[PDB]
């Protein structure tokens, strides 16, 4: 019965990642004054199915890897960590209702850089390894502002419990007291997922260009699971919805609409901006977001004390 | 028999999925690149057919040779074609890719890209219009639709 | 991260164009110029036509000159749309590419209505243009021009005040004026550095002394001022197109020397001299008097010139093609020193480089 | 007669400095760009439904070649080799002889469509309107030699497309 | 226990999809490929700057590890000392950032 | 036009709606028509194990009220 | 000192906002009338059992019942 | 409210193809459901439609026949299935069908 709950979590994750690709191609079509896919299915609804069947019977590139074992373990780790970030998500009830769900998510997203690192070293190209090291350095850079923005917000929560974050936002959204944290958080989640304007794995060859089309589709679907997940986590964190404990589907519809609009905001940002040069997003992290994030971390430490609004522990 | 029916339905499935998700690697060699970009432009929009805009060469399904193949770039074309995973296809766009074209008698031009790679669709024009190139891509999809891989495998 | 040396190896589209010109007549060698700067077709047609007409001691009729300047500025819009939108597509702004290629598609419809081909028209010929405008074309060019300023406005809304676009272009590819003159740069590559030089002002050709337009001058020599110069040249090209539509004269469109331009088919099928002239212009071709000219225009990439040598026959003895991309890509190595690997793609963008005219 | 792009010295009073700082911190031009992209989201796209909807053309359009006939069945081509003399790519190969009734007619009229540059110099060199470059652009092949047209293929293209070619010439011959 | 079941299910689904993606096109008998990089054969050049940003991540991440018990630390009854030491740790992270700034450590990956 | 993208958004939104609705209904099915007991702290687990012992049927969610005393 | 402020607010407004927010976070808890109430609320929160006192006979300020008048009251927290 | 007029136009596009069966027929063959004025039908079964309210490029279309010269063109529609007398009109070489 619990395994039914695990499958009703993880199989709709795979379906929503399948159709996020279609939604991205359609929304980027209409924002680029064209259509998206509308031939393959009715309104293109069979485009992800056709494309998945195409990729799973495409020939393997059959490369020379330094490690066979890390070449197998990098997609396994990417998919496993992409699926374990969902299990504490309170929507309105988490699958695993853990007391440190925020810190668990922060740790399991910190572990996601080994997929990039192991897949880069598993490729024998030195250029793929250099691009992998640039992607890892970008990601661990933006993890700093993830951790500190998240800490500064949870100073208003009182605990690392994700389910308490619904109770925190019953009177107001937490984007009202923490909109600078919210906007730096949103750009930091944009830079965690190698998402445009921070997609330097498509700027002129990434880390996973040496895989077959099947494992490349697995990396791709882990990345889009991370995108949908970080939008849901941002929605829980700043745009927390109303919850009737006798009608949980009201909260589910509300956070689902907000998370869809936030994922479409990711799609709409990649359809609007040029890329950063690599040192420019290093400049954006280390010289712009991190001083503001430390200043607001001091502010959200000292502000519940000066207003007498320290939240409860329990 | 029953196995004949199963390989017929499975060939129909895999051919549907391969033709309905063609990913092109376009060689922007010469003027035909501009008309490929018009076949990607919002009037014609290859992406509504599932034909994405600028897939990377290690994951592409068709190689659209759009422009003049000179002798100095013939091994680069061959190397990219060798790096493409199967089933790979090659569309020859325009007269210089087809038969050398206006530079057929030149000292420096490969007389048609068919001397270097096997070619599936020859799209004629100088340049062929973006509608004519889209016609050639739909004819390539019809060529993939009538492939008989598992049926010939079941008969071999 | 820094670029110490940039060595551009070219010749990957060297097709021996101007040796193939040496065996073909002047009419036969006209459509090679459509394919050199293959986003600027009728401008290169105009440069070759002006070279041949300068060597022939004839001149086009006034309506031919106004049609050539009209379609030269339509061509200038085509090339600056290609330039700005692919320069943004390579950096990452993929969306105004698709927004501007519909207006680009409508101008290719203008080419196809006037000649029959969407790109390589072979329409501007030595003597004038090949064929007159069809009825209703100038109304549709007016309906295009009435709306194209808003397309430039929304392109400029996307890119110009955007801080990410400014961070990719503001201190990148800075060329001093003295180095831009010494490296043989032309067009925007000069005018971005503050050099007040445009060939349609200084050495004017067909009716550019009769149209009124401004010349955008940059102030920092960077990728960003060259971007703003190309956007403002789209503005001023719309201005020239309005002045060409209002001041289009009546009259013939070929020179009325039937020993240079072919007669009409109605008189070719009726008159003996016109059939003889039609025969000899489409088999032998006209003879050009012996001499070497250097005729250059302000193409949308810069000074596009032809050093054309006739020996008296109906085929060129020599046809050297000066293109701006050759000198600009020779200056690529200087312009990328002290910059980064993602700045070199912005420098290859701000030099509007098409390798058909680079490699010939 | 010239203008200075980017020669604005920005105002340094507290109003304009606070405006630029609000633009930097509150990302006003980024929301402007998002608004323009959102404005295209709700426009109708420019995408026609090929193959069912076709791109607009004109009677001058230069597509697939065809040999034409008179309104009696007699072919117009009288073997004068002007089209292959003017042909800039030498796509046309012509051999001729007098046929059984003594008419000047071709026995070889080849057009290599993979040398052809589709510029239509042949149809304007032609003094009898025999060769035309017709309206068809959808004639892609699966094999290279299916684009090496002989006289039979060009005459069949003329018989196939004459009802359209004649009306396009009727639309355009007064400009010629 | 439910967490171990969930981790095992996620790992098993990931390993299953990886095995399917690595062995479903192996059933095809396509062809044997011979196929005889921007760098030609040159050794991987070390860059000091990537190592500096990785160590700067590690040091600020240790400072983050100190900062992580603050939502529980605000519940204390020694609030003046807690607030002083909290502002002092964020200030020392800021001073580490300023020293990394002003000695050109944040340059060419700024 | 722009409502052509809404079928894919509807499919993806139903797929995002499914896990929360599923875990709410499975928690109410597995816990006596009520929410799952949240035991983050050892006092809550202590009362929960007390409920499992005082229910008699080894299920904490079987509640016993005034009828279980005299 | 006023020209320096406008100069750095024109050049580096991120750092001006950073040092302004940091300076407010430093000085403002020592200026607020509510900082006393944070301590008062944290000591009013009963994590532990209130272990009773053996009544010796003379403790007039220790109640015998929770609803007795003597003892610490939290009407200040109910009102605020 | 003008959303109601939009939905009524969608319902009469369902009605305009002769109900849900012909509606889904043109939806899965044309990837397009809008109704037009039937300009004509050739000797093959290709049907030609106008809608001058559509923008220039959408305003003329063809619904290809399901069988032409022995071939089953139900799903395999082809741009070269258009006869030359309709090829002027469909490619907008003339105003005249
Ligand atoms: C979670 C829901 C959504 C949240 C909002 C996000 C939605 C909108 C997203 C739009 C698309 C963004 C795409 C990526 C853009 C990346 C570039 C970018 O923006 O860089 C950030 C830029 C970077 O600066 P820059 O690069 O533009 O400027 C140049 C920088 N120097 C000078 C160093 C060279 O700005 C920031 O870092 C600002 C971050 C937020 C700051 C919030 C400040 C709040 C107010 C403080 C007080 C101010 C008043 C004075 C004191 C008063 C005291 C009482
Ligand atoms: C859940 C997401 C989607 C999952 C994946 C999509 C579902 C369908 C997966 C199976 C697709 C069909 C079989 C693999 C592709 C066959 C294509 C192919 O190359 O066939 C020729 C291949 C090879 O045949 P061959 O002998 O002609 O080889 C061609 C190469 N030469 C001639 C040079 C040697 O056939 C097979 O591999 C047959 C294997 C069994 C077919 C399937 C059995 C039933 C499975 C259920
Ligand atoms: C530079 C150091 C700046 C901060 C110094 C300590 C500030 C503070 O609040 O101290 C009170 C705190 C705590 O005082 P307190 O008054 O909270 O103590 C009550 C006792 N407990 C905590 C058990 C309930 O520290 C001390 O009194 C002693 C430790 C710090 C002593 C000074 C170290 C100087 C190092 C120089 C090298
Ligand atoms: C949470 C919900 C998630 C939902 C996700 C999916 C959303 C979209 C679902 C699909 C919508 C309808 C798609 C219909 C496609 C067209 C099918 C069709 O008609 O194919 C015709 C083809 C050939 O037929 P033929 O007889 O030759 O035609 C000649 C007629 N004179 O015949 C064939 O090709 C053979 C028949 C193939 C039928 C395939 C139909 C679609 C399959 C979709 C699978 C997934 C559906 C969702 C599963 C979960 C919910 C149940
Ligand atoms: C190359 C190898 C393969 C790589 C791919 C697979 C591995 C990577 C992806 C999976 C990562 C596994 C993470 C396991 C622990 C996660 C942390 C954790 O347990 O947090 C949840 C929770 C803490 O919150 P709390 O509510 O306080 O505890 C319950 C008290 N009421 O704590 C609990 O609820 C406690 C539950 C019981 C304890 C669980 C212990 C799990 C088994 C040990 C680790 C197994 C994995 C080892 C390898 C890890 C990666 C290297
Ligand atoms: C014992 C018998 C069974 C044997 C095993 C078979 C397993 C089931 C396989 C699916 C059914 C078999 C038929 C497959 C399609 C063949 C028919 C076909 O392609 O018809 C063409 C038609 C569209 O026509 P077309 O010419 O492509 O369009 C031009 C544009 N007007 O195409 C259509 O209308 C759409 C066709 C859709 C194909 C089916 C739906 C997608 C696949 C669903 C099953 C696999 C899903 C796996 C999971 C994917 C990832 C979530
Ligand atoms: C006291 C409270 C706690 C204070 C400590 C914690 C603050 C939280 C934020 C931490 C920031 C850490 C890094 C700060 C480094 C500052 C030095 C610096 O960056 O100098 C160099 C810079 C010129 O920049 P450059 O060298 O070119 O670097 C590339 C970017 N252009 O030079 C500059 O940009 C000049 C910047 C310095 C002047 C800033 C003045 C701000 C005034 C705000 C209002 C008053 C605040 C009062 C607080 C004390 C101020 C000293
Ligand atoms: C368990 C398998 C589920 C299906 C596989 C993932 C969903 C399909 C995504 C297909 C896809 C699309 C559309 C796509 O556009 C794309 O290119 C950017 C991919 O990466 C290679 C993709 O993988
Ligand atoms: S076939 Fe002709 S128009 Fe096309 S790229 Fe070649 S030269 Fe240019
Ligand atoms: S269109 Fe031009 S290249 Fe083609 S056959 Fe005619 S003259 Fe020769
Ligand atoms: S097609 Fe015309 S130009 Fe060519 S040989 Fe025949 S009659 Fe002469």
């Amino acid at each position: 019965m619990f395994m039914i709950n695990v499958l009703t979590l993880i199989i709709p994750i795979l379906l929503a990642v399948a159709f996020l690709t279609l939604v991205e191609r359609k929304v980027l079509g209409y924002m680029q004054f064209r259509k998206g896919p509308n031939v393959v299915g009715p309104y293109g609804l069979l485009q992800p199915i056709a494309d998945a069947i195409k990729l799973f019977i495409k020939e393997p590139l059959r490369p020379a890897t330094s490690s066979i074992s890390m070449f197998i373990l990098a997609p396994i780790l990417a998919l496993t960590l992409a699926l374990t970030m969902w299990i504490p998500l309170p929507m309105p009830y988490p699958l695993i209702n853990m007391n440190l769900g925020v810190l668990f998510m922060l740790a399991m997203s910190s572990l996601a850089v080994y997929s990039i690192l192991w897949s880069g070293w598993a490729s024998n190209s030195k250029y793929a390894l250099i691009g992998a090291l640039r992607a890892v350095a970008q990601t661990i850079s933006y993890e700093v502002t993830l951790a500190i923005i998240l800490l500064s917000v949870l100073l208003m929560n009182g605990s690392f419990t994700l389910s308490t974050l619904i109770i925190t936002q019953e009177q107001v959204w937490l984007i009202f007291p923490a909109w600078p944290l919210a906007m730096m958080w949103f750009i930091s989640t944009l830079a965690e997922t190698n998402r445009a304007p921070f997609d330097l794995t498509e700027g002129e060859s990434g880390f996973n260009v040496e895989y077959a089309a099947g494992p490349f589709a697995l990396f791709f679907m882990a990345e889009y699971a991370n995108i949908i997940m970080m939008n849901i986590f941002t929605t829980t964190l700043f745009l927390g919805a109303f919850h009737n404990p006798y009608m949980p589907e009201l909260y589910t519809i509300n956070f689902t609409i907000k998370s869809l609009l936030l994922s479409i905001t990711f799609l709409w940002i990649r359809a609007s901006y040029p890329r950063f040069r690599y040192d420019q997003l290093m400049h954006l992290l280390w010289k712009n977001f991190l001083p503001l994030t430390l200043a607001l971390c001091m502010w959200h430490v000292s502000l519940p004390i000066l207003l007498s609004s320290i939240p409860p522990q329990t | 028999s029953r196995g004949e029916y199963v390989v017929a339905k499975l060939d129909d499935l895999i051919n549907w999925a391969r033709r309905s998700s063609l990913w092109p690697m376009t060689f922007g060699l010469a003027c035909c690149a501009v008309e490929m970009m018009h076949m990607a432009a919002p009037r014609y929009d290859m992406d509504r057919f599932g034909v994405v805009f600028r897939a990377s060469p290690r994951q592409s399904d068709v190689m659209i040779v759009a422009g003049t193949l000179t002798n100095k770039m013939a091994p680069a074309l061959r190397k990219v074609y060798d790096q493409m995973p199967e089933p790979r296809y090659v569309v020859s766009m325009g007269s210089c890719a087809n038969g050398g074209g206006y530079y057929h008698y030149s000292y420096s031009v490969v007389r048609g890209c068919d001397r270097i790679v096997p070619v599936d669709i020859y799209v004629p024009g100088c340049p062929p219009t973006a509608e004519a190139l889209l016609y050639g891509i739909l004819q390539l999809q019809k060529k993939i639709k009538r492939e008989k891989r598992l049926r010939i495998w079941y008969r071999r | 991260e820094m670029v110490r040396k940039c060595d551009p190896h070219i010749g990957l589209l060297h097709r021996g164009t101007e040796k193939l010109i040496e065996y073909k007549t002047y009419l036969q060698a006209l459509p090679y110029f459509d394919r050199l700067d293959y986003v600027s077709m009728m401008c290169n047609e105009q440069a070759y036509s002006l070279a041949v007409e300068k060597l022939l001691n004839i001149q086009p009729p006034p309506r031919a000159q106004w049609i050539r300047v009209l379609f030269g500025e339509i061509t200038r819009l085509l090339n600056h749309i290609m330039a700005v939108t692919t320069h943004a597509l390579d950096i990452g702004a993929m969306t105004p590419f698709f927004w501007m290629f519909e207006e680009r598609e409508k101008m290719f419809e203008f080419y196809e209505r006037v000649s029959g081909a969407r790109m390589h028209a072979a329409y501007v010929r030595p003597g004038g243009v090949h064929q007159d405008l069809p009825l209703g074309l100038m109304d549709d060019i007016y309906e295009f021009s009435k709306n194209f300023s808003l397309r430039i406005d929304e392109l400029e809304e996307m890119l110009t005040n955007n801080r990410i676009w400014r961070n990719r272009t503001v201190d990148i590819g800075v060329v001093t004026a003295e180095d831009a003159l010494n490296y043989g740069f032309s067009g925007v590559m000069l005018r971005g550095s503050g050099i007040q030089w445009d060939l349609r002002k200084t050495q004017p050709y067909d009716v550019y002394d009769q149209v009124e337009f401004d010349v955008p001058i940059g102030s920092r020599g960077d990728c960003y001022d060259r971007y703003l110069c190309r956007v403002e040249e789209m503005r001023q090209s719309i201005r020239i197109i309005s002045q060409c539509l209002n001041k289009m004269p009546p009259g013939e469109i070929k020179v009325d020397d039937a020993k240079v331009s072919p007669p009409k088919r109605a008189e070719m099928k009726t008159s003996m001299e016109s059939l003889i002239h039609h025969f000899k212009l489409y088999t032998e071709g006209y003879q050009v008097p012996p001499g070497a000219t250097y005729t250059a225009i302000e193409a949308p990439k810069g000074e596009f010139g032809v050093y054309l040598v006739s020996d008296g026959s109906s085929r060129p003895y020599r046809c050297k093609i000066k293109a701006p991309g050759f000198a600009h890509l020779a200056g690529l190595d200087k312009m990328s020193k002290g910059h980064m690997l993602a700045d070199v793609v912005a420098i290859i963008g701000t030099q509007d480089i098409v390798f058909g005219e680079v490699d010939r | 007669t010239y203008k200075y792009v980017n020669l604005r010295e920005p105002s340094m009073d507290m109003k304009s400095v606070t405006d630029r700082a609000a633009q930097t911190l509150l990302w006003t031009e980024l929301i402007r760009g998002l608004g323009m992209t959102l404005s295209y989201l709700f426009r109708e796209p420019a995408t026609i439904n090929y193959p069912f909807e076709k791109g607009p053309l004109s009677p001058r359009f230069r597509g697939e070649h065809a040999l034409r006939r008179y309104p009696s069945g007699e072919e117009r081509c009288i073997a004068c080799k002007l089209c292959e003399a003017v042909c800039p790519a030498q796509a046309i190969t012509i051999e001729a002889e007098p046929r059984a009734d003594g008419s000047r007619r071709t026995t070889r009229y080849d057009i290599d469509m993979t040398k052809c540059i589709y510029c239509g110099f042949c149809q304007e060199a032609c003094p009898v309107d025999a060769i035309v470059e017709g309206p068809n652009f959808e004639f892609s092949t699966e094999t290279h030699e299916e684009l090496l047209y002989n006289k039979e293929k060009l005459l069949n293209n003329g018989d196939k497309w004459e009802a359209e070619i004649a009306a396009n010439i009727q639309a355009d011959y007064l400009y010629r | 226990m439910n967490l171990m079941i969930t981790l095992l299910t996620n790992f098993t689904l990931a390993t299953l999809l990886v095995t399917i993606a690595f062995w479903l096109p192996q059933l095809n008998v396509y062809s044997e490929k011979t196929s005889p990089d921007p760098m030609g054969s040159a050794r991987l050049p070390f860059s000091m700057k990537f190592f500096l940003v990785a160590i700067t991540f590690l040091l600020f991440d240790l400072e983050i590890a100190l900062l992580l018990p603050l939502p529980w630390a605000s519940q204390t009854t020694n609030l003046n000392t807690m607030l002083t030491m909290a502002l002092l740790l964020i200030f020392l992270l800021a001073v580490s950032l300023a020293y990394e700034w002003t000695q050109k450590g944040l340059e060419w990956t700024e | 036009m722009w409502f052509e993208v809404l079928p894919g958004i509807a499919v993806m939104g139903v797929c995002l709606f499914i896990p929360g609705m599923a875990t709410a209904r499975i928690h109410r099915f597995s816990n006596g028509g009520r929410e799952k007991r949240v035991a983050h702290y050892s006092y809550q687990w202590y009362l929960m194990e007390r409920d499992r012992r005082v229910s008699g049927v080894n299920r904490y969610y079987v509640s016993k009220g005034l009828e279980n005393i005299d | 000192v006023a020209a320096f402020l406008k100069n750095v607010w024109a050049k580096e407004p991120v750092l001006v906002a950073s040092f302004a927010i940091a300076g407010l976070a430093v000085i403002l808890p020592t200026l607020s009338p509510y900082t006393k109430y944070s301590l008062m609320i944290n000591r009013a929160t009963p994590y532990n059992y209130p272990v009773p006192l053996r009544d010796d006979g003379n403790m007039p300020d220790v109640p015998s019942h929770p609803q007795d008048p003597q003892g610490p009251s939290l009407e200040w927290l109910k009102r605020l | 409210m003008e959303l109601l007029q939009v939905l009524k136009r969608g319902l009469q596009q369902v009605s305009g193809h002769g109900g849900l069966r012909g509606y889904l027929r043109v939806l899965f063959r044309a990837n397009d459901v809008r109704v037009g004025t039937l300009v004509g039908e050739d000797k093959y079964g290709n049907k030609y439609y106008e809608d001058n309210k559509q923008f220039f490029g959408r305003h003329r279309w063809v619904i290809y026949t399901t069988e032409m010269n022995g071939k089953n063109t139900f799903w395999d529609v082809d741009g070269s299935m258009v006869p030359p007398e309709w090829h002027r009109w469909l490619h907008c070489m003339t105003d005249d069908p």
